Parts: structure tokens; C-alpha cells; sequence
């Protein structure tokens, strides 16, 4: 039964509940992190209605894998003034939203690496590769780099995507089912 | 381990000399079971003791739990697996792991509150 | 859930109750860290295992029991604080560069606090509903 | 998939009804009794396009209602287990698609839609994805499924769709 | 071509090509969302059903 | 017993005859605009509605004689009047693909000529 793996680690029972499995920080990233939750999820609503203390919470949460109430009673030194029980869940569930955004980016980026060699094993992408790719700080932006490529390159994905089902099965003389016309 | 076979089911042999045949059950007496074997080549009724039997669905049955953690809930058979039958419950619309083996507070026109 | 009921289960079990916490990692199967998040915010009704002050905290609390003149400092002290003044933040952060390594002068305070009175409540004290929340 | 049927229908029409205007009053009668619904049979009548002939009306006897039997040819939805319909997923959830062909609900489990098909349950809307996002499919987008099973309820129809086959799936 | 079968209708086709490609371009939905983020007004009126 | 993808159907709709979305367009909405010239207070249904923008975005076909065009080009093969509608609706490209979707195509016809019928549909699509 999974209830057995899962209560016979070291981490909380929540940290695998978690859809997105608590992962070491570099520093850099780390601080990305703080930059980007800073001016994301404490910025100005639509609707009428600090990062050295992120960045010390996220390194708990992600290096000493320590929860929000942990952090809040017993790391108050390093989070107060500027941030509050409310402020730690906050800032750990913006953890889930950029670990999301930065795994999307590396996809599509992969994507966009496989139409090139696509292409020129066959306009083209040039820069937009790592201009665009790089440039996307939030996920709305990150739809209209996906549309827009799907755009040019949404006529070819079946066909690349079907060469390479077919590659596999060429390179041996997983879910193998080809894709639609998408016209 | 008295068996939840009744009438109409789609059973499989599971024991004996006849494994693997697929029959529908036609009749059920204490621990006795008649079944129809589902084959153009067999028409001749058959008896087997309810040990000898297990349920069996196809994706896309619909069938409703009669017994256990969900009994009174029904749905659409979305996967099947030797262990287990998991069902998409019609209604409550979750999904509903099941064995193949199990497929007053107020009354109707009661005036209820709800909100506030 | 999963980790609680299997802790509940050990102790229920062997039919025992948690001396200390210590008892925890030694009784139980729990890994260090999550013993680290948790021994903080379980009770037990060794004087310093029902209180507020984390266990690798402990080694301070018995620090500031000795200078509030450990087990017979201790069980004093918790009875009545012979001097709620006598803590210096200064003092004790210039040796926390070289014994702590952090600025943990909250943490102190919080210390202090605990041993005057042991897993005080925080809520607010309990009054009659007003007419409007009656209404 | 959508036919064009014959079909008949009984009607009992009050004698009040009787009059001039008695036969246009039936087949007024007889769009607003059976279009619309839904049946096992038929699947759901979508509109009639025309009555082919009033039967005689049969008084009967003890009640003063006469009941006309009509035939008339509709145009009927009629979802079948192998059919390869599109759908537009009207919502995307942690357990499957819910998607909608006409007027038929239909809905793919989690566990009919392929391996590498994953649920972000925080994009803008949620959406399903694969491991290089290749294809990614939201609400309102168009889908190929194939119905593998049906369940009938009263006056409704809902599907069980799967993107299992070879050229099934995004548009 | 059969599918546009006039120069009228092979440039409405064109405009169509145009239209995507400005209504797809990233830098011209940052900007675009921006001005909707910041001067953006909303209208209701109600149905013949929520007149009543 | 029911599965479409080797042709078999109950005797009840055995006997029925197939429409493709843009006819089903063409007839619904005849059928409302029917529904506003000769006005009387009466209500279309939402099956109805949902049925109507439904055939709406997957109408292949826009112009009445594409319909009828494709249809009698379609009809002058043998295929029955179950694949007359889906390979209309459909509108599958490769006919490697067209018999992926119906199977009861396997044999039927060969690659290249299949190939040629589902060309010529794909040019009169609107």
C-alpha cells in the first residue's frame, strides 16, 4: 500500500501529498524564487482589496524542509517583521506556481530545441528561441510563447511528433499512438 | 464465503476444469450457480458451486456497488484490472476503486434549509 | 494522518505514555526531521518536555537556569521566576556569534517567557457573545 | 452521430382543442412533446423537420381526450460505444475531461487518456499536458474521442470517451 | 484557388494570415494585456430572462 | 452488441439515414429562422441551442451545394451510410488515418485511391 512508502520517509506527510516534490535550491534559482514570488504574489490586485525574508523561508522550506509552522514559531529572527503565518503559506504555495512556471519554460524550451533539428533536418527560429524562453516571468505570457509557436509550428508537431514514434520503432528493429491532423 | 451472485451477471470460471469460460449466470440455489456459457459452440446450461466463480466487466459496462465502502453508488467502468474494477461514479462524479466482487434523516418532498 | 496514526498506534500498542520526548525517536520509528518540526508542538503533562522551548533549545533553557541563581534549578524556577529582569539581550547575543551562530534574541525572549509559565494558551480569553452576535 | 428518422408518436388532445384550427393545434402539440427529449431508443430527438400524416383521432371511450397518432421525421443524435465523434472539453478537472458532443455530456477518465498525458492543476485554466507540452488541451478546445460506453437516464444521454486510439486526440 | 476562388476572397484569406499573426505575437499581447489590465470598463445589461 | 467500428447497429436505426453537421447547420437553421418570421410566443430548447453552435463549429461545409456536391461524390463509392457521414464530418487527411478512425475502411479500398476521395473531400471544405 502507498501509505507505506510514503509514512516510512523523513519528510511531513504533506510534502507528498504535494503535487510538486520539495527539491534543493542552488542559490541562484533560490533567488530568482524570492525576486519573482516578491513581485508576483505581493503585488497590487485588479479588484480593490521583504525578499531577504523570502529568500531565508524558501531556503527552510526547500533545504532544511522545514513547514510554514516550524519556520513561523521557531525561525522568527529570520522571516519577522515583514513576514507573518499567513505571509509562510502564502510564499509556500507560490513555491508550487514557480516550480510549475520553470518546468513549463524547460519543456517548451526542449520543444523548441526538437523543431529546430526538425527544421533542419527538413519561417524559422532564430533568437525567439532563447529571447522568448527565457524573457517569460509569469504563465500568462507563457501561453502566448506556446500559441505563437503552435501558430508556425502547430501544422508540424503531429508530423515530427509521428516521425519519431515511427523513429523509435525503426531503431528497435510507451504509448506509441499517433497524432490527429489538428487542421 | 457466501457469494454476491445474482441472476443476470456476467460471470468467468476461476476454478476447475473449466477456467477461463465466460457464461452468464441464470439462476442462483444456496451456493449452486446455473450459468449459460457465452460461447456459439456451447448452449448446454452449467453448474458450478459459487467458489468456482468471479464476476467479470468490460470498460464501458455500467454497473452499480452493491456491497462494501460505496454500496448504493453507481457509474461507468473506466479501467479494469485483475485486482480491481475503477469506476467513475455517475452522480457524485469521482473515481471509485472497487473490487469486481461488488458490482432517513428526511424523506422525498421534505422541506430543507440549506443556506441560512 | 499516515505518520499519526501510525504513531498513535506504537504507543497505544505498548501501552505507555510519552515519558519525555525523547521517546519519540527512540519508541517510534520517526526520521530526524520530522521530529525536528514536530517535538516543538507536542505537550506531555524532565520538567522541560512540557513546555513551548524545542529540545535543541534545551541546552539554553538549562543555561538560563543556571544563571538564574539542572533539574533542582529548574523545578524552583518554574514554581515562582526569581528575576524576569536579569536576562541581558546584549549579552546574550554577543555570545550567540560564537555559541548559537544567529541572532536568536527573540528566541530568548520566547525562552523567558516559557519558563515563567509552561504552554501558556494564546487565545483570547473567553467572553459572552455581544448583542449583535447574539442577534 | 445525427440521423434523419421516422417516427410515430401518440398525443391525447383535450376536447377544448376541437375546432378550426384542431390539426395545426396537434402538430403544435407534437413539437412541444417530443423535441428535445431523450431516450435509449432514439438517443435525443435535436428537431422535427416535418409530419408525415395525423391518424385517424380515436375518441376514447370514458374520457373525452381523443388520441391522435402522428408520424413524423426528426433529426435524432444517436451516440454509439466505437463511434469517433469531436468534442469541445467544456472543463478540464484532477479526474479526467469533461467534454460536451451537441448535446450529450461526455466525460474521459483520467485512466482512458494516454500515459503521458499529465494534469497541471495550476495553469490558466488547468489543463492536461504531456511531459514536453506538445499537445496541451483546455476548455474549449476541440477533441477527437472515441466513445467506448453509454448510460441511459431520463430524457439524457452521457458518454464515456477515450483518446487511447491512434489518430485521436487535440482537433 | 477553389478554396478562394476570387481576389477578393484570396485577400480576405491574406487578412485572415495577417490577423493571426499580429493576434499571436507575444509582444503584441504583452502590450494589449497591459492596456486591458489598466483601461479596462465593463458593461452588463440584462437578459429578456433577468429583466424580470 | 453495439460497435460502431465493425458496423453493426440496431435494426431500429439500421433503416435510418445519415446527416453530415453541415446539412444538420443547414436544416437547424432553417429551422430558427422559421422560428422568428413567423413569430409566435414559443421557446427553442437548449438542446437545441447547443446543438445548433455545435454543428456551427464543426460544419465542414458552409455553401448548400458543397454539401450536396461532396455528398453524391462521396455516395458514388460503396461505403455505407455510417462512413458517408463520419468521413464528411471528420474530413480525415491521410487515409492511413481515415481507417484508423473507421476500421470497417481496412480492405475496403486501397491507400491511394482512398487517399484520392478523402483529397477531394479536403478540397471543397470551406
Amino acid at each position: 500500500d502507498q501509505d507505506n512508502e510514503i509514512r516510512a520517509t523523513d519528510l511531513p506527510e504533506r510534502f507528498q501529498l504535494r503535487s510538486i516534490p520539495v527539491k534543493g535550491a542552488e542559490d541562484d534559482e533560490l533567488e530568482e524564487e524570492a525576486d519573482w514570488i516578491y513581485r508576483n504574489a505581493f503585488a497590487t490586485p485588479t479588484i480593490s482589496l521583504t525578499i531577504q525574508k523570502i529568500k531565508e523561508a524558501l531556503g527552510f522550506m526547500r533545504n532544511q524542509h522545514f513547514e510554514v509552522p516550524f519556520i513561523a514559531f521557531y525561525r522568527k529572527e529570520y522571516v519577522e517583521p515583514e513576514l507573518h503565518i499567513n505571509d509562510l503559506w502564502r510564499v509556500w504555495q507560490w513555491d508550487e506556481k514557480w516550480t510549475q512556471l520553470r518546468i513549463r519554460k524547460e519543456n517548451l524550451t526542449r520543444l523548441f530545441e526538437k523543431m529546430q533539428a526538425y527544421q533542419y533536418e527538413q519561417r524559422a527560429l532564430d533568437t525567439t528561441d532563447m529571447e522568448r524562453l527565457k524573457d517569460v516571468q509569469s504563465m500568462d505570457e507563457l501561453k502566448d510563447v506556446y500559441n505563437h509557436f503552435l501558430l508556425y509550428y502547430g501544422r508540424d508537431i503531429p508530423k515530427m511528433q509521428n516521425a519519431a514514434k515511427a523513429s523509435r520503432k525503426k531503431l528497435k528493429r510507451g504509448p506509441e499512438l499517433k497524432q490527429a491532423s489538428r487542421r | 464465503r457466501e457469494h454476491n451472485f445474482q441472476p443476470g451477471d456476467n460471470v468467468e470460471v476461476c476454478e476447475g476444469e473449466l477456467i477461463n469460460l465466460q457464461g452468464k449466470i441464470l439462476s442462483v440455489d444456496g451456493n449452486k450457480i446455473t450459468i449459460m456459457p457465452k460461447h456459439e459452440d456451447l448452449k448446454d446450461m452449467l453448474e458450478f458451486p459459487a467458489q468456482e466463480l468471479r464476476k467479470y466487466f468490460k470498460m464501458g459496462d455500467h454497473v452499480k456497488v452493491i456491497a462494501g465502502r460505496f454500496e448504493g453508488d453507481t457509474g461507468l467502468i473506466v479501467r479494469v484490472e485483475e485486482n480491481f474494477v475503477i469506476l467513475f461514479s455517475d452522480l457524485t462524479m469521482h473515481e471509485l476503486k472497487v473490487l469486481p466482487r461488488d458490482l432517513g434523516q428526511h424523506e422525498w418532498g421534505e422541506l430543507v434549509q440549506l443556506d441560512p | 494522518p499516515r505518520k499519526g496514526t501510525h504513531l498513535l498506534k506504537i504507543l497505544k500498542q505498548n501501552n505507555t505514555r510519552l515519558e519525555s520526548r525523547t521517546q519519540l525517536v527512540t519508541m517510534c520509528h520517526m526520521g530526524p526531521k520530522v521530529f525536528m518540526n514536530c517535538a516543538g508542538f507536542l505537550k506531555i503533562d524532565e520538567v522541560l518536555d512540557g513546555s513551548r522551548v524545542h529540545p535543541e533549545t534545551y541546552e539554553w533553557a538549562r543555561k538560563m537556569a543556571v544563571d538564574a541563581l539542572p533539574a533542582g534549578a529548574l523545578e524552583e524556577i518554574l514554581e515562582n521566576p526569581e528575576r524576569l529582569k536579569d536576562l541581558d539581550l546584549d549579552a546574550f547575543a554577543e555570545e550567540l556569534e560564537r555559541q548559537g551562530y544567529g541572532d536568536k534574541h527573540i528566541t530568548l525572549y520566547d525562552i523567558r517567557a516559557e519558563l515563567s509559565c509552561r504552554y501558556k494558551d494564546l487565545r483570547t480569553a473567553y467572553r459572552s457573545p455581544n448583542t449583535e452576535e447574539i442577534f | 452521430m445525427f440521423y434523419h428518422i421516422s417516427l410515430e408518436h401518440e398525443i391525447l388532445l383535450h376536447p377544448r382543442y376541437f375546432g378550426p384550427n384542431l390539426l395545426n393545434t396537434v402538430k403544435q402539440k407534437l413539437f412541444t412533446e417530443v423535441e428535445g427529449t431523450c431516450t435509449g431508443k432514439y438517443g435525443f430527438v435535436i428537431a422535427v423537420t416535418t409530419i408525415d400524416n395525423i391518424g385517424a383521432g380515436v375518441i376514447q371511450p370514458g374520457r373525452g381526450f381523443v388520441l391522435y397518432p402522428v408520424k413524423y421525421k426528426a433529426i435524432v443524435f444517436r451516440p454509439f460505444k466505437g463511434e469517433v465523434v469531436d468534442a469541445v472539453v467544456t472543463q478540464v478537472n484532477k479526474v479526467g475531461l469533461f467534454t460536451e458532443i451537441g448535446p450529450m455530456s461526455c466525460f474521459i477518465s483520467r485512466h482512458s487518456i494516454p500515459s503521458e498525458m499529465e494534469f497541471d492543476p495550476n495553469s490558466n485554466p488547468p489543463c492536461y499536458k504531456t511531459m514536453d507540452e506538445d499537445i496541451v488541451i483546455q476548455q474549449d478546445d476541440e477533441i477527437r474521442l472515441k466513445i467506448v460506453g453509454t448510460r441511459v437516464d431520463k430524457n439524457d444521454i452521457f458518454a464515456i470517451g477515450s483518446l487511447m486510439d491512434d489518430y485521436l486526440g487535440l482537433v | 484557388c477553389s478554396q478562394f476562388p476570387t481576389p477578393e476572397a484570396v485577400l480576405e484569406g491574406a487578412r485572415y494570415m495577417v490577423a493571426l499573426q499580429i493576434a499571436r505575437e507575444p509582444l503584441v499581447r504583452q502590450v494589449l494585456r497591459q492596456t486591458f489590465q489598466e483601461r479596462a470598463k465593463l458593461n452588463i445589461t440584462p437578459t429578456k430572462k433577468g429583466r424580470k | 452488441e453495439e460497435d460502431a467500428s465493425q458496423l453493426i447497429f440496431p435494426k431500429e436505426f439500421e433503416t435510418a439515414e445519415t446527416l453530415l453537421n453541415s446539412e444538420v447547420h443547414m436544416l437547424l437553421e432553417h429551422r430558427k429562422q422559421q422560428n422568428e418570421s413567423a413569430e409566435d410566443e414559443q421557446e427553442l430548447s437548449e438542446v437545441f441551442m447547443k446543438t445548433l453552435n455545435y454543428t456551427a463549429r464543426f460544419s465542414r461545409f458552409k455553401n448548400r451545394e458543397t454539401i450536396a456536391s461532396v455528398r453524391s461524390l462521396l455516395l458514388q463509392k460503396k461505403l455505407h451510410k455510417f462512413e458517408l457521414a463520419c468521413l464528411a464530418n471528420l474530413c480525415p487527411e491521410t487515409a492511413e488515418e481515415s481507417k484508423a478512425l473507421i476500421p470497417s475502411l481496412e480492405g475496403r479500398f486501397e491507400d491511394e485511391e482512398l487517399q484520392q476521395i478523402l483529397d477531394d473531400i479536403q478540397t471543397k471544405r470551406s
